[PDB]
RNA sequence: GAGU
DNA sequence: TCCGCGTCAGACTCGTAGGATTATAGCATACGTGA
DNA sequence: CACGTATGCTATAATGTGTGCAGTCTGACGCGG
């Protein structure tokens, strides 16, 4: 029953007969009258076994009294009926048949192995034409197709000494006679003469096929079927419905087809039929076999009366409905329930309300066993009837069993592991599950009718798995980011906000209280408001340098409310944390602080307390929503009438034919966009600080206690954006096009929209909602791919003993520090003794987990950058070490060995995308774009420091930059980067490089809706390849007549001017070119498509003038829909459409020759003196200027980088950090926290494989691709033995191909592409020894990770020692 | 032990091994009827095993010791 | 290039020459007398007739190609049993064999559960009767309305219309949503689930334990008869094979074991409690 | 979709050229569809069904 | 909980006997998978230990 | 059709 | 080497209802098992 | 023998399919000319 590994190989005719326990010779299923199996039919009991246990058909031998007996009368063995799902049969085919999977499933396999095109084989198979098997006369060569009339010619002339045949017989004979050995050596010899790239691929392909064929012990004959296996009856059942009807599997219709045509062929052969008829029957037989194996593959799938194509064998393995996806990696499960969920605010964090009726049924066997131990139930039938009657004593027993027994709650969809949590159940009368509020966040559960699923862990092991790993109290922190996922929301935040926040005097200002208990006493007595500003004596407890906690006592100036909340606060936390007015953002930091100082128990109790008090005071507060809470600013109608006269001015300027339609569109949209901000700001000043109505002496100003403001400000619910629509102006809506409507919604929701404003709202709304339903599937597919590629990766070792790691640096995207070095590096092993600036004393050690204390020290020392141990640089083979990974973010300490990290990583990366696809879309309505980045303003005074910039002074007297990627740093006094910006091309700098600037001053200024082409030289403009009609167009106006030129691209361009590049050439007064200073490049700026030009031919220019203005339409909502495709292209390692060029080797740059403008590059390094040339397109312009010391991987031309090139030139750390940063840019744009180490896991899996270029001491040799783990283990044994070392190159693989590259074919087939995977594995004779998780889940065994790592390593040592 | 398992995890260390050790002990009380060290206070075998590990009475190594002790004394008795 | 099995076959038959009366008789004389060529030429020439007829018997049970092969087999029997000396033409004679062979094959293969020709032909006459009845009775005909018309038993008519109930496919999904089909709801009835299996274990172990509490002789006369502890289920007279060798004394001791065991079930709390079971 | 005629065009079918290829479709209530369409080289083609 | 037919009944009896012992085997769907793949004419065998 |  | 045709993928649980259709002549002599 | 199941034979002349639908989905990645 327990086996070690699984092999797939080709089924021999002989092998198929081994499984068969009888030949089916009849289409008969059963007798119409006695529904008993028909003789030698598809359900024959004489072949597949007895229908009833230990009973023959005719009923001569019954029960175990006759054990192995074969009834002489009926011919049925008396055994278990179980065998009818087990025993197979077979069919003897009168003509051989091709196995469609090894014919149509590409690569052709049968064609690839004969080196015969597929078309050619089929023409042979359908009996269109003859194929030569052996022309002894070299006059006719092998595998040469002869038509009907070509066979008649050679037939008389040569005849005899040529054998050519037709149909499956021919190809099978051709396969049989081919000698794999001899042809192998022949092809190897041909490979040596002139191996062109594609010739060498196809030759190496057939070589590996021949080698693999001899190693597999598969024979080519077996590609052709002479014996056809029959699936067991119960696996293709014919069962009677209640209504006297029958229902049967489609396989039975398909088997019947095949048997009828095959037996008819036997008949036609016995009858010596004429050949055309024989042929048609052989075609028919091949059609029916092909239909039976894989229906919709070769042509039209054969249909039932329903129109629908019959489901074939291949279909039952293939796709979602197939065995793997549906019945084997996911299952229907016993001891499972589901119901509506509702709140249980009374519950503690480790509890859930479980309906009595539900729990009575889930724990049925436990109740029966306890009932027999109490002697209440005599037997199981009596126990059953006692529970059916629901007797009073049974409830007391049920109550006894469920105590200390954890149950699993699950919510769909299960995106990360927290989607399942364990609780201790609390029995409740009533049919809905009660959920703890604080874990609503992990489940994404809101009680608008949500339902959840219940699972009972049965075994002692399962119970302890639930209580220790999966209990809600044990799982607080997100595994994705080191952040507490359990955080108060909604009413809880509102209550605490209400209590902490202060008010002017109110009841009992400036009183003095003995303890927070006197404060509570005063409030509930009615002599003090919660917002009274009163001084109280609190004793806070601060932790000292050692374990001992220090207590201190002082007079704090807080309010009554804050004093009462201090009672919930544990001793150990400072009083100052509650002394501010508390919002959601402050309460999360409260919980974090609590967790790091006190630990788990205190945090859990504290969290519960916070929930109780939060609700309680929310309800006391009497907080409500009236229409008077939505306050319109008095100055709306003025702002709007003004903005309306303004838009009228530009409409009038359009009607005059001066301003173009596009300019007016842009300026009307700008007017309204500013009007909207002004109205919103007016509402928010009038609402935020509208309590200008206070007291004590005379009038004072304070925060408004308007309900909706409190809700938004606390972070309980709503935001300023929502309030804009409610009380302010709704704003500009977006069309389904994405384009924005010119006339915005002037009204708000309190005011009420009119028919047109509402109709316009609809578009955006429904686009959002449709995005939720439809896009969630692309995101989920990405989760699935990710999970599949990181499956196997588990913590295997403690310490790999590697010195390797990636040098991380602080992240400063935009301007605000997005990812601090500490935040990026926290809880990461520090590889290599990394000290302080002055290299003369070790600051930090080697293997040392970065703890919060250590990270705090890094900030005091101002560490620039740190080498940190990463998953990618781990040496552990078949997994990673705890050190290279670092902290389990979900635990708050160093990861445990055995934890299945890859799955965690893929879940962590995938979930946000999948969930954000639903968030800003059911809710996604109002369109609020923002991209008016015109000028950069510096805030901290400092010296201007530009990097990778090549500007040039203009006529005006300003530093105009002529570089694409230009960055602007902000050096301080000592000298360290504080702020960083992105200066685009053609930007005007106020000061130059090294110049000092003051705070709040525009350093850089430019136009956002335009990408200028700026010159580097002065003189006149020449038109080259700018023929009117072919490449450009022309349009004039009136009296004077200013014409603009618009450059057409390959879309709007004729076939005449396709190879013509349009460019504005610079010339001097004479008419000759103007050399660009210090280069042999005549000045020529190539204009791209849709480039608008105002200067016509023959116009004088200075350096720094704008030649043309390329439009920059970027009015998108970005959101998520658009980001995930970027992410998917990264993880799939797609080379971009115009990749940048990079230097392959270090040395000295030499420009060479040109093929009509196409740039050759004759590059000559110093030590590697032999030259290296590369062809470059004519129009692609290089950023660097030749004659240069180039490092490996210096950017030559601007463009996106292919991850493959990055790996190939600058190695692993380079490409790992490219993917990490580029992906993280997307998720950071959406405010999603994912640690780099997760993306680094997946990257490692992408870099699994490596291609060997040059032979080792093993049988690797040129061009084999093997796992890097295996070749490094080989290189360990080579170092010890010497011999020929193996030279190799690591290869990057996209997620999909990387998952298919795993040696495990069960894993590969279960993912996707299943037909192809199983043919490749079957032909290679591949054996899966089941190391991976997928594989073990499929066979229903113990996982090789987590709990299972103990048992699985104990098996691995049993395996190692015999 | 019931609500929070953190201190029990801090005794053994590996959550995964804590589960195996507490399951093997709970099986002893469930089937062998092996006597509890801590007062049960009406708790199930699983909880007793976790309390025993928290207080540091049960250990993978200690279980293996008492396994050979009792098995070897039975071998002695047979011969 | 044509890779359609049908178009290729139809092309092949197209290019064989159509026969005249005297050609048919000349070939056929030698064909009956055994001329390999003669039978082949007559068959290959008259394939086109087969296709014309198989095209009229379409959209029913099998597909066109399937029909054409069985039709060919009919034409073969016609060439084997043709009478050249009779003045009657070949085409007329072959028509019978091809229609005949096609109809007979469409009766055995058209149905997943093979219906014998007798049942099928019976049914067909009931059906054509029903068509005439429906054409004068506007509303469809009842089982008794058909039976009344044939003067035949209502059970005969109803049993035959029962056999006409056509199969449903297990794999055909329900509810327009290609989600769950019959397989996905149809439960294993033959193999019952673990509550029933475990009940039987408890029942069998209960009676085995009851014999240990009953008299040794009573447990060696009651268990071995029913085959509970013995190997073979014996009867009152057959318990004489073991050691009993009695007819009266075996019958008294079987029932004496039952009377003491009935009071063991009245006291434990079953008897009439486990009577409903 | 109402039977009749309809003039359509994928705006940049081949993303490489990005050329707008115009097409016509005659949609009957019963019968074969009749399609007219441009190629990149501006050659008018006809396709049935 | 699912396919293992031996496992489910044995487990049930263990639950009624208090002992929550795990007595697993092979899910019946995998046995089917194998039979389906051999019906395709691909030899898939278990190599034991 | 129910919650994403 | 580039157009063109082919094949392959496209979240997770929950609900509801059961199922449709056609038509195969008519009669005379065999083939097989129980009695 | 009988009851159910099968095999058989017809003699005007007849001699190349269609048939009922599919509705266009899409972005990607290989594979023959
Ligand atoms: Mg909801
Ligand atoms: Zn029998």
């Amino acid at each position: 029953e327990e086996f070690d590994a699984i092999k797939i190989a080709l089924a021999s005719p002989d092998m198929i007969r081994s499984w068969s326990f009888g030949e089916v010779k009849k289409p008969e299923t059963i007798n119409y009258r006695t529904f008993k199996p028909e003789r030698d039919g598809l359900f024959c009991a004489r072949i597949f076994g007895p229908v009833k246990d230990y009973e023959c058909l005719c009923g001569k031998y019954k029960r175990l009294k006759h054990r192995g007996v074969i009834c002489e009368k009926c011919g049925v063995e008396v055994t278990q009926t179980k065998v009818r799902r087990e025993r197979m049969g077979h069919i003897e085919l009168a003509s051989p048949t091709a196995h469609i999977w090894f014919l149509k499933s590409l690569p052709s396999r049968i064609g690839l192995l004969l080196d015969m095109p597929l078309r050619d084989i089929e023409r042979v198979l359908y009996f269109e034409s003859y194929v030569v098997i052996e022309g002894g006369m070299t006059n006719l060569e092998r595998q040469q197709i002869l038509t009907e009339e070509q066979y008649l010619d050679a037939l008389e002339e040569f005849g005899d000494e040529f054998d050519a045949k037709m149909g499956a017989e021919a190809i099978q004979a051709l396969l049989k006679s081919m000698d794999l050995e001899q042809e192998c050596e022949q092809l190897r010899e041909e490979l040596n003469e002139t191996n062109s790239e594609t010739k060498r691929k196809k030759l190496t392909k057939r070589i590996k096929l021949l080698e693999a064929f001899v190693q597999s012990g598969n024979k080519p004959e077996w590609m052709i079927l002479t014996v056809l296996p029959v699936l067991p009856p119960d696996l293709r059942p014919l069962v009677p419905l209640d209504g006297g009807r029958f229902a049967t599997s489609d396989l039975n219709d398909l088997y019947r087809r095949v048997i009828n045509r095959n037996n008819r062929l036997k008949r036609l052969l016995d009858l010596a039929a004429p050949d055309i008829i024989v042929r048609n029957e052989k075609r028919m037989l091949q059609e029916a076999v092909d239909a039976l194996l894989d229906n919709g593959r070769r042509g039209r799938a054969i249909t039932g009366s329903n129109k629908r194509p019959l489901k074939s064998l291949a279909d039952m393995i293939k796709g979602k409905q197939g065995r793997f996806r549906q019945n084997l990696l996911g299952k229907r499960v016993d001891y499972s329930g589901r119901s509506v969920i509702t709140v249980g605010p009374y519950l503690r964090l480790h509890q859930c309300g479980l309906p009595k009726k539900m729990a009575l049924e889930l724990f049925k066997p436990f109740i029966y066993g306890k009932l027999e131990l109490r002697g209440l139930a005599t037997t199981i039938k009596a126990a059953k009837k006692m529970v059916e009657r629901e007797e009073a004593v049974v409830w007391d027993i049920l109550d006894e069993v469920i105590r200390e027994h954890p149950v699993l709650l699950n919510r769909a969809p299960t995106l990360h592991r927290l989607g399942i949590q364990a609780f201790e159940p609390v029995l409740i009368e009533g049919k809905a599950i009660q959920l703890h509020p604080l874990v609503c966040a992990a489940y994404n559960a809101d009680f608008d009718g949500d339902q959840m699923a219940v699972h009972v862990p049965l075994t002692l092991e399962a119970q302890l798995e639930a209580r220790a790993l999966m209990m809600s109290t044990n799982n607080i922190l997100s595994p994705a980011n080191g952040e507490p996922i359990i955080v108060p929301s909604q009413d809880v935040v509102l209550g605490l906000y209400y209590m902490t926040r202060d008010c002017v005097n109110a009841k009992g200002e400036g009183m003095v209280l003995t303890g927070p208990k006197e404060a509570e006493r005063l409030y509930r007595s009615g002599l003090a408001s919660l917002h009274a500003r009163v001084k109280v004596r609190i004793t806070e407890y601060e932790k000292d340098a050692n374990g001992e906690l220090v207590a201190k006592t002082s007079l704090k100036d807080t309010t009554v409310g804050r004093a009462i909340l201090w009672m919930i606060v544990p001793k150990g936390l400072p009083y100052s944390i509650v002394n501010q007015a508390l919002g959601k953002k402050a309460i999360s930091k409260m919980l974090n602080t609590c967790y790091r100082i006190l630990g788990l128990k205190p945090t859990v109790i504290f969290a519960d307390q916070i929930m109780y008090t939060g609700f309680a005071y929310a309800a006391r507060s009497g907080a409500s929503v009236g229409i008077d809470d939505m306050v319109i600013p008095e100055k709306k109608h003025e702002i709007i009438s003004e903005a309306e006269a303004e838009v009228a001015e530009i409409q009038e300027q359009f009607q005059s034919g001066l301003v173009t339609a596009g300019e007016r569109y842009n300026k009307v949209i700008d007017i309204w966009a500013a009007a909207n901000d002004r109205v919103s700001k007016a509402m928010m000043d009038n609402l935020q600080t509208e309590t200008v109505i206070n007291r004590d002496g005379q009038e004072e100003k304070q925060v408004s206690f308007n309900s909706i403001y409190m809700m938004a400000d606390s972070g309980a619910r709503g935001s300023a954006a929502q309030i804009r629509q409610l009380a302010g102006m709704r704003g500009l809506m977006a069309k389904p096009d994405g384009s924005i409507i010119e006339t915005p919604i002037t009204a708000n929701f309190r005011e009420g929209l009119n028919v047109l404003q509402y109709f316009i709202s609809t578009h955006g709304a429904r686009k959002g909602l449709a995005d939720t339903a439809l896009k969630t599937a692309n995101s989920g597919y990405l989760t699935r791919r990710l999970v599949d590629v990181a499956q196997d990766l588990v913590v295997t070792e403690d310490d790999c003993g590697t010195h390797e790691g990636i040098m991380m640096t602080p992240v400063i995207e935009g301007g605000d520090v997005k990812e601090p070095l500490r935040d990026r590096v926290l809880g990461r092993v520090t590889a290599e003794d990394v000290l302080k600036p002055g290299t003369a004393d070790i600051l930090v050690p080697r293997n040392t987990l970065l703890h919060e204390q250590w990270c705090d020290l890094l900030e005091e020392n101002s560490v620039d950058a740190v080498k940190v141990r990463s998953v990618v640089s781990c040496d552990t083979d078949f997994g990673v070490c705890a050190h290279c990974y670092g902290r389990d973010l979900a635990r708050g300490h160093i990861i445990n060995k055995g934890e299945a990290i890859g799955v965690i990583a893929a879940q962590s990366i995938g979930e946000p995308g999948t969930q954000l696809t639903m968030r800003t879309f059911h809710i996604g309505g109002a369109a609020s774009r923002a991209a008016a980045e015109s000028s950069i303003q510096v805030k901290n005074k400092g010296s201007i420091k530009l990097s990778n910039v090549k500007s040039v002074v203009n006529s005006s007297g300003k530093l105009v930059i002529t570089s694409r990627n230009t960055e602007l740093k902000l050096i301080d006094e000592f000298g360290r980067t504080k702020e960083s910006y992105k200066v685009p091309y053609g930007a005007v700098l106020a000061k130059g490089d090294g110049e000092q600037v003051a705070g709040g001053e525009t350093v850089a200024n430019w136009d956002p809706h335009t990408m200028p082409v700026i010159t580097e030289v002065s003189g006149f403009v020449r038109f080259t390849d700018m023929i009117d009609g072919q490449t450009i167009t022309r349009q004039t106006d009136e009296l004077t007549g200013l014409s603009s030129l618009v450059v057409l691209d390959s879309a709007e361009r004729t076939a005449g001017g396709k190879d013509l590049r349009p460019a504005l050439k610079i010339v001097d007064a004479q008419g000759n070119d103007v050399l660009i200073p210090g280069t042999d490049m005549p000045a020529q700026y190539f204009l791209p498509g849709k480039a608008i030009v105002q200067l016509e031919d023959g116009v004088q220019i200075s350096s720094g003038d704008t030649l043309a203005r390329i439009p920059q339409e970027s009015g998108g909502t970005k959101d998520i829909t658009g980001g995930l495709p970027r992410v998917a292209d990264l993880f799939e390692a797609r080379r971009p459409k115009e990749p940048a060029i990079l230097a392959e080797i270090s040395g000295i740059v030499s420009f060479g020759k040109e093929t009509k403008g196409k740039r050759r590059l004759v590059i000559t390094p110093v030590d590697g003196s032999d030259p290296y040339e590369e062809m470059i397109p004519k129009w692609r312009q290089l950023n660097v200027f030749e004659g240069e010391r180039v490092e490996r991987g210096d950017v030559i031309s601007d463009g996106p980088e292919a991850p493959h090139d990055i790996l190939r030139l600058r190695g692993v750390h380079a490409v790992t950090r490219y993917i990490v940063n580029e992906v993280q840019d997307v998720y950071r744009l959406q405010g999603v926290k994912i640690n780099d180490k997760h993306i680094e896991v997946i990257v490692r899996q992408m870099l699994r494989k490596a291609t060997i270029v040059n032979a080792g001491s093993s049988d690797f040799l040129e061009g084999e691709q093997v796992e890097y783990s295996r070749v490094k283990i080989a290189n360990r044994e080579l170092e010890a033995n010497g011999k020929v070392g193996a030279t190799y190159s690591r290869d990057l693989l996209g997620i999909t191909k990387a998952s298919l590259a795993t040696e495990s074919f069960i894993s590969a087939a279960s993912f996707q592409e299943t037909t192809r995977v199983l043919t490749e594995a079957a032909v290679a004779g591949k054996r899966d020894e089941l190391r991976g998780l997928k594989e073990n889940v499929i066979v229903g065994r113990l996982i090789p990770a987590g709990t299972g790592y103990a048992y699985h390593q104990d098996r691995m040592r049993r395996r190692a020692a015999g | 032990a019931r609500v929070t398992v953190q201190d029990a995890v801090e005794k053994i260390g590996n959550r995964f091994d804590l589960v195996l050790v507490a399951a093997r002990r709970a099986r002893q009380m469930q089937v062998g009827g092996k006597d509890p060290l801590v007062p049960e206070e009406n708790d199930k075998t699983t909880v007793i095993a976790l309390r025993e590990i928290e207080e540091g009475l049960i250990n993978n190594q200690i279980l293996d010791v008492r396994e050979r002790q009792e098995q070897q004394e039975q071998e002695a008795a047979e011969l | 290039r044509v890779l359609d099995a049908t178009q290729l076959y139809l092309g092949e038959i197209g290019y064989s020459p159509l026969l005249t009366a005297e050609e048919e008789v000349y070939f056929a004389r030698r064909a009956l007398r055994g001329d390999v060529a003669s039978r082949r030429r007559m068959i290959e020439s008259n394939l086109r007739l087969v296709v014309k007829i198989a095209r009229r018997y379409g959209n029913r049970g099998l597909a066109l190609l399937d029909l054409i092969e069985e039709g060919n087999l009919g034409l073969i029997r016609a060439v084997e049993k043709f009478d050249p000396e009779r003045g009657f033409r070949f085409s007329t004679y072959a028509t019978w064999w091809i229609r005949q062979t096609i109809e007979r094959a469409i009766m055995n293969q058209t149905r997943t559960i093979r219906l014998p020709i007798h049942i099928v032909k019976e049914l067909n006459v009931y059906l054509r009767t029903a068509r005439e009845l429906s054409h004068k009775l506007d509303h469809e005909p009842s089982a008794e309305e058909i039976a009344e018309q044939l003067d035949k038993p209502v059970d005969d008519v109803s049993r035959m219309l029962r056999l006409n109930e056509r199969i449903t496919s297990v794999d055909t999904p329900l509810g327009g949503d290609s989600e769950k089909a019959l397989l996905d709801i149809l439960a294993d009835e033959k193999e019952n689930g673990p509550e029933d299996t475990t009940q039987d274990d408890d029942m069998k172990q209960s009676i085995v334990k009851w014999l240990f509490e009953l008299n040794a002789k009573q447990r060696e006369v009651l268990a071995r008869r029913f085959g509970l502890l013995g190997y073979e289920a014996a009867t009152l007279e057959d318990v004489g094979r073991e050691i009993g060798l009695t007819r009266e004394r075996v019958r008294q001791i079987q029932v004496e074991g039952l009377r003491r065991l009935r009071e063991i079930l009245q006291t434990q709390g079953l008897n009439i409690e486990a009577l409903f079971l | 979709r109402s039977p009749g005629v309809f003039f359509d065009s994928d705006k940049g079918k081949t993303h490489s050229s990005g050329k707008v290829l115009y097409n016509a479709r005659i949609i009957p209530y019963r019968g074969s569809w009749l399609d007219f369409e441009f190629d990149p080289k501006d050659n008018l083609f006809v396709r049935i069904d | 909980k699912s396919d293992d037919v031996n496992g489910r009944t044995k487990m049930y009896k263990n639950i009624v006997d208090g002992n929550h012992q795990m007595e697993p085997g092979m899910p019946e769907s995998f046995n089917v998978l194998l039979k389906e793949i051999r019906s395709l004419g691909i030899n898939i065998e278990l190599e034991d230990e």
